[PDB]
């Protein structure tokens, strides 16, 4: 255990926050995954960059009257991950309330990861796959990755790139 | 009669032949449960003759180490002398025994048996924890091989229940690598309903809950350490053990983290049942008190007012002679009104309402040695005065000032007290008078406790704000 980090996963609720998060965590899966309460951890541990990583990750809840609550947590973030589902149009127009917020409670070091879940249903997606990377024509640490968790595609890429770059620029 | 046992302790102290000798002992084992007499009370056996007929004649052998470890267990009940003569070895011998007989579950419940038999003494725990067996390895195995089977399951957990409260700061801190939470909670799964493996379980988790970077992996969503509220609500609703045990691991479990415990409702909606049930047993206080102190920001930010504070007033009423639950009741108290204003009207001197004001005054004219419950509790009185102005009038003639000020004067080393006692000086005399007396006795004691802590902010706030209430006729005011 040489370092400790805060990577919070936010967004509109539906997308699938808690499937990545347990995609990477334990890889258990069930199609009926109760949504989360309020907040939670799920605790990892990566071996990468000749370091021990002890990875927390903050789940958070995704309706409208918890939005106070995982305001909390958005300071001490050093990676913070937006999710849109690519079925439901109005959950990627969420995303500039998504934004405000983060503009609001983040931090200076925090980069700013968006991800597109469910990734089978392309052939049923009523948002595009351009159109990712063109909301991301923002601030430029704006990655964009599309991913799917109950098929297990590209999942852990998301989180590997994203502590790598975390850790390859801080000190 | 005894020249009997003298015949057996002749043929057993003499190996000849490896099978006749396993019956010997075996009619021991009759005259061990024929309570006819203490007839072993000689103390020649089960220490001297039996430990090596015990490990050398069958090391390997269950042939001869189920009934003898059998009989050792039997012999250390009814001979007490035997547990002054076993250490002061019996402690090598078992960790060998369940080494060998590593695929038994009818010669491991045995030697479990004399394991929680035999770890109730002390100092042969010390002796056993100091070897190469590394026996944390032999009961986790015991119990990793054996699910279904009720006694490897207990005998075991009763075994590690004494034996994580002495271990290290760091080897717990290691059995939270992925080995504790399996066996421990899952035994916790396959015996949901009965008492003493959830209890021991609890007292287990609560017994490694003490570390810092452990708090977090109990508390995360991996082993989600919520099987405290269904034990309290399913497992033991009227026991006191089990109640105990989960609510002050509910109280050490509340570090930084307070909304999850909050917001999963049934973790603040359950310890305040099992505080206003069991009014009688202090350490429930001292735990369950202290934790909805810590809670209750969280729990109400988010009737329910109405929870803590009978139950807060029975416990300073009772438990006056203790220290701990008057600093924690008189902290759930005081972090109660500071947080919901309309109770205020429900806490007075008045017939139905109570007079928890008198209770805070005599728990601190009590408690005068201790610096906690007079810190907390003129934060409690604190919080009494400033939303009332019936309140100082009763105590501004009690002589309350006098005892505050001695207090503060005799625990002149401590900027706490001395910030909290000012405080409490500082609302009680707000829009009064001051028959000169008063002033010419209070505000040089101000003035000792004003420039003896010269760096605290709050303690020259509170003082500077404290004085300002005092400050023929002329020739005594000149004076
Ligand atoms: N086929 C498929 N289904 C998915 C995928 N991700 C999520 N789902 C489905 O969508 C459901 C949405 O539930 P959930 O994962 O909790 O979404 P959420 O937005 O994280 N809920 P909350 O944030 O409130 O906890 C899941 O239960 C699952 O059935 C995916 O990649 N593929
Ligand atoms: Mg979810």
């Amino acid at each position: 255990a040489d370092f400790k980090l805060q990577v919070i996963i936010i967004g509109s609720r539906g997308v699938g926050k808690t499937s990545l998060m347990e995609r990477f965590t334990d890889d258990t899966f069930c199609e009926a995954c109760k949504s989360t309460v309020g907040v939670d951890f799920k605790i990892k541990t990566v071996e990468l960059r000749g370091k021990k990583i002890r990875l927390q990750i903050w789940d958070t809840a995704g309706l409208e009257r918890f939005n106070s609550i995982t305001s909390a947590y958005y300071r001490s973030a050093k990676g913070i991950i937006l999710v849109y589902d690519i079925t439901k149009k109005e959950t990627f127009d969420d995303l500039p309330k998504w934004m405000k917020m983060i503009d609001k409670y983040a931090s200076e070091d925090a980069e700013l990861l968006l991800v597109g879940n469910k990734l089978d249903c392309e052939t049923d997606r009523e948002i595009t796959r351009q159109q990712g990377e063109k909301f991301a024509q923002q601030i430029t640490g704006m990655r964009f990755c599309e991913a799917s968790a109950k098929d297990n595609f590209n999942v852990d890429e998301i989180f590997l790139k994203l502590v790598d770059d975390i850790l390859k620029k801080m000190p | 009669d005894e020249e009997t046992l003298k015949k057996l302790i002749v043929r057993l102290n003499n190996v000849q032949e490896g099978k006749q000798i396993e019956t010997l002992v075996q009619i021991l084992e009759d005259l061990l449960v024929f309570t006819y007499s203490e007839h072993a009370s000689k103390l020649f056996q089960g220490k001297n003759i039996h430990v090596p007929l015990l490990i050398v004649l069958d090391s390997y052998m269950a042939s001869v180490q189920q009934v003898g470890w059998s009989l050792l267990c039997k012999l250390i009940e009814v001979c007490p002398g035997t547990m002054q003569s076993l250490m002061g070895g019996v402690h090598q011998l078992i960790l060998k025994m369940l080494t060998v007989h590593n695929a038994s579950v009818n010669l491991s419940v045995i030697g479990l048996k004399t394991l929680d038999l035999l770890l109730t003494s002390g100092k042969i725990t010390l002796l056993i924890l100091d070897e190469e067996s590394d026996i944390f390895m032999l009961i986790f195995d015991a119990m990793h091989s054996f699910p279904a089977n009720d006694e490897v399951q207990k005998l075991g957990c009763k075994a590690l229940h004494v034996l994580f409260e002495r271990v290290s700061e760091e080897q717990l801190t290691e059995f939270v690598e992925n080995k504790d939470y399996m066996i421990l909670l899952s035994a916790l799964t396959n015996f949901k309903d009965e008492e003493e493996i959830v209890l021991h379980v609890l007292h287990c988790l609560h017994s490694l809950a003490i570390p810092c970077n452990n708090v977090e992996v109990l508390m995360s969503g991996n082993v989600r350490c919520y099987n405290i509220v269904v034990e309290a609500m399913k497992a033991f609703p009227m026991s006191e053990r089990i109640q105990e045990v989960s609510c002050c691991l509910l109280h050490r479990l509340t570090l930084g983290n307070f909304f999850n415990i909050l917001v999963l409702n049934e973790v603040h909606e359950f310890v305040v049942k099992a505080v206003q049930q069991y009014p009688e047993n202090a350490a429930l206080q001292i735990s369950a008190l202290s934790c909805l102190a810590l809670l209750t920001e969280t729990i109400f930010l988010n009737e329910d007012k109405l929870f803590w504070l009978e139950a807060c007033y029975k416990a300073l009423t009772w438990h006056r002679k203790n220290k701990h639950v008057q600093e924690a009741a008189c902290w759930a108290l005081n972090n109660l009104l500071m947080y919901q204003n309309s109770l205020h009207e429900k806490i007075g001197d008045e017939d139905g309402h109570f007079p928890a004001h008198r209770e805070v005054m005599l728990s601190m004219l009590m408690h005068s040695s201790s610096k906690e419950v007079f810190q907390a509790s003129a934060n409690a009185l604190s919080t009494l005065l400033e939303q009332n102005v019936n309140f100082r009038k009763i105590l501004l003639s009690k002589g309350i000032h006098l005892n505050v000020l001695e207090l503060m004067q005799k625990h002149i080393h401590s900027p706490e007290v001395a910030e909290s006692g000012c405080k409490m000086l500082n609302h009680l005399f707000e829009g009064s008078n001051t028959s000169l007396d008063i002033m010419a006795a209070v505000v040089p004691k101000i003035l000792t406790v004003m420039k003896r802590h010269e760096t605290s902010l709050p303690v020259q706030l509170e003082a500077l704000r404290a004085i300002l209430h005092f400050i023929e006729f002329h020739h005594k005011l000149n004076m």
